[PDB]
């Protein structure tokens, strides 16, 4: 019986959350080479 | 806004420059075409 039901699947691939932590850790590089340089966001503008 | 004209004050301070230079070299050809019968500049 399964076969007149059980909806329709999905090819899904959380590639969404791999890029979101791939971007978060792009800004906490960029805040970590801020910092070292001694040189804050604030500072730039 | 200030530190943020910071990071092309760089560009603005070439520019500058190029420009004053440009400005004497213009200042020069002036002198030459001073004597060249040019009534213009009378």
């Amino acid at each position: 019986g399964a076969l007149n039901n059980a909806g329709k699947g999905m090819i899904e691939t959380n590639i969404g959350n791999y890029i979101q932590q791939q971007i978060n850790l792009l800004e906490f590089i960029k805040m970590e080479m801020a910092d070292v340089a001694g040189i804050s966001k604030q500072r730039e503008g | 806004t200030l530190q943020s004209s910071h990071i092309t004050e760089w560009l603005f301070t070439i520019h500058d420059d190029v420009k004053k230079r440009a400005l004497e070299c213009f200042l020069e050809t002036a002198k030459v075409a001073l004597k060249g019968r040019n009534k213009k500049f009378q």
